[PDB]
């Protein structure tokens, strides 16, 4: 894969907007939406909230896990534990990029949410290169990754698997 | 015709069509486009953007596209001349004009089918009434009265089309439209502010009108940016903020040093007379009266010590009363993006205006236009930050020309108007070869001159300037600027003079641009033209 | 102490950035410090009108908003009189503004916007009527100091002090007028029911045009046109609150579909202006007994359906436009609940109760209940229902 | 372009024109109406319209409805990205408003 398709899979998460136009139910091949009552919340998939925000037709809302207090506890829980701890949403990096870039003025304290998210990320990446070094160092044959999201996997996967194949080969070249 | 309301007459017609946008080349028109773009990319309206530069290229462009499309939009071009003939269109084609030039041509106003005008009629317009300009012995007895009518027409024309000026900028009409639809943002407000500031920078509007428009725009700025009353601590630092500033008139002083921006603003380079060693010490005394070390003033402004810059913008306004410079603070706006991004609305202008008019040419006429249209969106801060090193290089190569024609006295008093000319051998004179970057040099030359000369007559005569255009065709370019003063109405009158002079002498001339006061003339018809012009203006 | 007049949907005046009015049409905010004073108008539907920004030079402290105009008012000073300012943005002519000065020592205390008209209650105990274009209409005296004022169509909803209460209770009266071509005073200062030791928090009309109001104890009441113009509780916002300091700030009331649009407030009774609060949607629930049981649940649903469709009859009696399909769906919804309540009473061997429920049924539903009573061997019940069906046919 | 068809040996052109034809055969077989052209669509779709800017001359680009468009140099349009993908990926147009 590549980041630009993880970003595609991440635009299926649901968010809540507040439209300012009138429209009746829409029957999408992936569900139903609406109705859109001006000045009333409604829950849509991201790829539509962003596209409506760019055309000046809505007003986003911060997801509940995107609070500057619960995050300041996740950031500590992550540094205490010594394994991959569970995360608010399986796609938090892409949410807190797309949202904070496109709707940073409808989110209070954007430039602290952003730094806490980055602090969590910079740790969950450090635990990986330790869990991906003991693997080689001790020549394991299995490794249980607990709560890795698809993005951390995809940033260093096409190197790790490709450097473990060359190790299986070198380790089983004497049998015949 | 005149469009009464922009929603239901201009927008909601082209909302479902495929329009074609012709664009002139000036910061005002760039900023008037970049809003219409963002208003089309929001409603999925297929447009097309053709950058034109004269009348020949506008005609060439209309030649090719005139059968696919049948809607059109002209931006800062084609409101001071007649349109239904230079293009010779069909009947079912529609034209919208959103130009600033004045006065609007006559027929373009009594043609309510093909040429609609997006011009707010509450400007300074006084268009003559309809039949005053448009259509047995008793036969002759009444056709003599019709001859009287024609004679009155020949006069009222000369009354109405004698002075050219500019109205409210396009980037403010478009912004009114974009606010009606309720789809305005900060990014569409910064382009309004820049498209307004540019006119006042190039000195095409009066200070009264400029302050009136600033008074208008400040309500919008406060409506947007005040909603963050006390939450300015929990708003993202990486989100643009526009603010009203009462700030200095020095050009580019926040990127240049404080010293190289006093020697180059063509408002303190005139008063201080920073071209004559006798008055260069005036600058020294001005600096010494404030306690600014001569070693901090020479260093870049971002690196100056923090203890000096506390009340700089006040200790400069004060110590400029003691020298005869009381108009030193102006009213502008400024933008912050992030951690280190802080622009005044007259730095964006001097950078854009010099990305579009770079001397070294690298292709067709529409290769620089694109690179300057690029540097207005925040995703391209690497062009802006680059177009600020051209705007510097230009400003340091203008005070080294106004220093030539004032330590050599190349301003001839040819009678009713001053006169000058340039030499190729002087360095940095091929930079001003373009017929657009020559008006600013002349308009600063007049400001330095009027302050320099000791006469009382020359201080109130308009200037006329010529500099060589093409060595092969052997031709020069000529401009004409109104008589300078503090409260000049800014109503130039040379578009008629040059026309009638070339008509009298019957020489070769080209009125290629959209403004009339810029002409290309054979190097040999110079005097043949000039003498007849001297006699004509009288 | 008598509570002071207020505009429904507004936040207190002492706030630097406050809401002047928040209703179903839009929001009006006022930012006022010591340097400048600004008023911003926003519409929920951008197609109605563009965002309007005003320089509050006269220091307007009261505001109302409708699909027709913007209404603003300010008290008098030692130099200026109390003024009523209307921004008639929906006007089809070139004059979209008018202002009028009240007489000396007369101050505007409350305003409201109706369909094509505006009203202002003043410190002289006067109610002044104005057309939306600026014509002064009728004037009459108020029986007491005004508390709040609302308008909808031709209806004028006035709440005022009819007396002096004791032990924390207010003494409020309601004057309800219809200002059409035939002027009617629907309520001649009837006493306004309130929760004990509570004050008036919000008044107004539902989008369909029924008067409603909320007290400080979260009790939402609605005029019951089908019950002699009494007031029926339709919601209790305290049931959705988790603590004493939690409150709900009502914005609008809608009958079809049923929804109470309000702002959840944690720690205070009104939401802060920034950041933009989110509008919550609460359901209506009439305070019926044993609502956890199937009988009480269906009885609440039935009477909630009855009261929230009285507006259809009101629109019909006054020539307004109503959907006949909504009236038919209401009856079908009610006949289904009656039929399920009759089947429940039949299972409980309460056959007398079944006949009582059948009295509320249509003739077709009663005929169906007779065959359901013949089934399951309820012979006497079937006879009582048949005699009821005969009596219903005789009433025609 | 014949900067390429000049470097292939004269029998590789036959392999090509066979492969291309078999591919265009398979593609039209997927769906009922002329299948689905899987050659386009190389990157996830982001928005519905795109803003291009020409870079070389090109005779007369077509819009499905017979409404052609001339392509001079340095002249930017606003077209549906459903049509511009073929040309952006070659070098003619350019996606500016990223």
């Amino acid at each position: 894969m590549d980041a630009a398709e993880v970003e595609f899979l991440a635009e299926k998460e649901l968010v809540t907007i507040i439209p300012n136009f009138s429209l009746d139910k829409i029957y999408l091949i992936g569900g139903d939406l609406g109705p859109f009552n001006p000045g009333l919340p409604v829950e849509v998939p991201l790829w539509l909230a962003i596209n409506l925000k760019q055309r000046q037709k809505c007003r986003l809302l911060p997801p509940e896990w995107m609070d500057v207090e619960k995050l300041e506890k996740m950031r500590d829980h992550e540094r205490k534990e010594e394994t991959f701890t569970p995360m608010p949403s399986p796609y938090y990096m892409e949410l807190t990029k797309l949202l904070l870039n496109h709707a940073s003025d409808n989110i209070p304290k954007a430039d602290e949410i952003r730094t806490l998210v980055k602090d969590m990320w910079d740790t969950r990446i450090a635990k990986l290169r330790v869990s991906a070094d003991s693997f080689v160092r001790q020549q394991e044959a299995h490794a249980k990754l607990d709560n890795l999201t698809l993005m951390e996997i995809n940033t260093s996967g096409t190197f790790l698997t490709q450097a473990l194949n060359h190790m299986y080969k070198l380790r089983t070249n004497l049998q015949p | 015709m005149f469009v009464s309301d922009f929603r239901k007459e201009f927008y909601e017609v082209v909302q479902s069509q495929r329009v074609l946008l012709f664009v002139a080349s000036d910061v005002d028109a760039l900023c008037a486009c970049k809003i219409l773009q963002a208003l089309f990319q929001c409603d999925h309206v297929q447009y097309t953007l053709v950058p034109v530069s004269g009348w020949q290229e506008l005609e060439t462009a209309f030649l090719e596209h005139k059968e696919q499309f049948h809607y059109f939009i002209l931006i800062n071009c084609g409101a001071n001349v007649d349109l239904l003939d230079i293009l010779q269109p069909d009947e079912d084609t529609i034209f919208f004009v959103c130009d600033t030039h004045r006065p609007v041509n006559v027929v373009n106003v009594y043609n309510d089918t093909q040429i609609k005008l997006l011009i707010k009629q509450d400007d300074d317009l006084e268009v003559p009434a309809y039949e005053d300009i448009f259509r047995i012995v008793e036969q002759t007895m009444r056709r003599r009265q019709r001859r009287e009518w024609e004679a009155r027409r020949r006069d009222i024309l000369f009354d109405y089309e004698q002075y050219e000026y500019h109205g409210t900028s396009s980037a403010m009409v478009m912004f009114e439209l974009a606010w009606m639809l309720s789809k305005d943002l900060n990014d569409m407000l910064w382009w309004a502010i820049v498209g307004l500031t540019d006119q006042w920078v190039q000195d095409k509007i009066t200070q009264m009108k400029y302050v009136t428009d600033v008074g208008v725009l400040q309500r919008h700025v406060s409506r947007h940016n005040h909603r963050n009353e006390d939450e300015e601590n929990t708003l993202s630092v990486d989100c643009t903020r526009i603010s009203f500033e009462y700030d200095l008139r020095l050009v580019l002083y926040q990127h240049w040093s404080l010293h190289d921006s006093l020697c180059n603003t063509s408002y303190t380079a005139a008063r201080f007379k920073l071209w004559s060693v006798h008055g260069q010490k005036r600058l020294q005394e001005f600096l010494a009266d404030m306690g600014l070390p001569l070693k901090q003033v020479k260093q870049k402004f971002q690196a100056m010590d923090i203890s000096l810059k506390e009340n700089l913008r006040e200790m400069i306004e004060q110590s400029a009363n003691k020298f005869g410079m009381k108009d030193m603070r102006v009213q502008t706006f400024s933008i912050h993006f992030g951690f280190k991004h802080k622009f005044l609305a007259s730095d964006v202008v001097f950078a854009t205006m010099s990305l579009m008019e770079s001397p070294e040419k690298d292709g067709s006429g529409t290769d620089h236009f694109i690179q300057a249209l690029d540097s207005l969106s925040r995703s391209n801060l690497d062009k802006l930050y680059h177009g600020l090193e051209l705007a510097k290089k230009q400003l340091r190569a203008t005070q080294q020309t106004i220093a030539s024609c004032l330590c050599t006295n190349l301003v001839i008093s040819q009678g009713p108007f001053l006169y000058c000319s340039l030499m190729e051998g002087t360095p940095d004179v091929m930079l001003f070869s373009r017929p657009a970057s020559l008006s600013l040099l002349s308009k600063h030359l007049l400001k330095s001159f009027v302050c320099s000369t000791k006469n009382r007559r020359c201080k109130l005569l308009p200037l006329v300037m010529a500099a060589p255009l093409s060595m092969e065709h052997g031709t020069v370019t000529v401009v004409g600027i109104p008589p300078e003063t503090d409260s000049s109405d800014r109503k130039n009158f040379f578009g008629r003079a040059f026309e009638k002079a070339a008509e009298s002498t019957s020489s070769r001339m080209l009125h290629n641009h959209f403004d009339l006061s810029v002409i290309e003339l054979k190097a040999e018809d110079r005097s043949k033209f000039l003498d007849a012009l001297i006699s004509l203006l009288s | 102490p008598r509570q002071k007049p207020f505009q429904s949907g507004s936040t207190p005046l002492h706030l630097t950035h406050r809401f002047m009015v928040w209703n179903s049409i839009g929001i009006i905010r006022c930012y006022n410090d010591e340097q400048d004073n600004a008023i911003d108008v926003e519409f929920h539907d951008t197609s109605i009108h563009h965002a309007t920004h005003l320089s509050n030079t006269l220091n307007y402290t009261i505001a109302d908003l409708s699909h027709e105009a913007i209404l603003l008012a300010c008290e008098s000073t030692d130099e200026l009189a109390s003024k009523l300012h209307c921004l008639h943005f929906s006007s089809w002519d070139s004059s979209k503004e008018w202002i009028i000065d009240l007489p000396q020592n007369e101050d505007i205390e409350a305003i409201c916007l109706g369909q094509g008209w505006a009203a202002a209650a003043t410190s002289a105990l006067l109610l002044r009527l104005f057309t939306i274009g600026g014509v002064q209409k009728e004037v009459f005296s108020l029986a007491g100091p005004v508390v709040s004022m609302a308008g909808h169509g031709e209806q004028l909803f006035i709440v005022y002090h009819r007396g002096t209460g004791f032990d924390g209770d207010q003494c409020l009266g309601v004057q309800l007028l219809e200002l059409g071509k035939k002027k009617k005073q629907i309520l001649h200062g009837d006493p306004l029911p309130l929760t004990r030791k509570s004050y008036l928090a919000w008044i107004g009309f539902s989008a369909e045009g029924t008067p409603c109001y909320v007290d400080s104890e979260g009790i939402v009441r609605m005029l019951n046109r089908g019950l002699g113009n009494t007031w029926t509780p339709i919601c209790n916002t305290r049931e959705h609150c988790k603590g004493k300091s939690d409150h709900y700030w009502v914005v609008g009331i809608h009958e079809n579909p049923q929804q109470l649009r309000c702002i959840p407030c944690k720690g205070s009774r009104f939401p802060p202006t920034l950041p933009r609060p989110a509008v919550a949607i609460l359901s209506f629930k009439l305070p019926y007994c044993q609502i956890a049981t199937e009988k009480g649940q269906m009885e609440e649903q039935f009477w909630r359906s009855v009261i929230f469709h009285n507006h259809l009859d009101y629109l019909a009696k006054n020539g307004y436009e109503y959907e006949e399909s909504t009236k038919n769906q209401a009856t079908k919804e009610q006949q289904e609940l009656l039929m399920k309540m009759l089947a429940l009473s039949c299972k409980l061997e309460r056959e007398f109760r079944c006949v009582e429920l059948a009295d509320l049924m249509t003739q077709n539903a009663v005929n169906l209940a007779i065959k359901y009573a013949s089934r399951s061997r309820k012979l006497i019940l079937a006879q009582k229902l048949s005699e009821l069906a005969v009596e219903k046919a005789a009433e025609l | 372009p014949n900067a390429l068809r000049f470097h292939m040996a004269a029998e590789e052109m036959e392999w090509f024109n066979n492969y291309k034809r078999s591919l265009a055969t398979y593609m039209r077989s997927l769906g009922g109406d002329e299948g689905l052209d899987i050659t386009q669509d190389m990157k996830p779709p982001k928005s519905l319209y795109i803003e291009v800017r020409c870079l070389k001359d090109y005779g007369e680009f077509e819009v499905d409805d017979g409404t052609s468009v001339l392509l001079k140099k340095n002249s930017q349009h606003f077209l549906p990205r459903w049509k511009c993908e073929q040309l952006i990926r070659q070098g003619v147009l350019e996606h500016i408003l990223s």
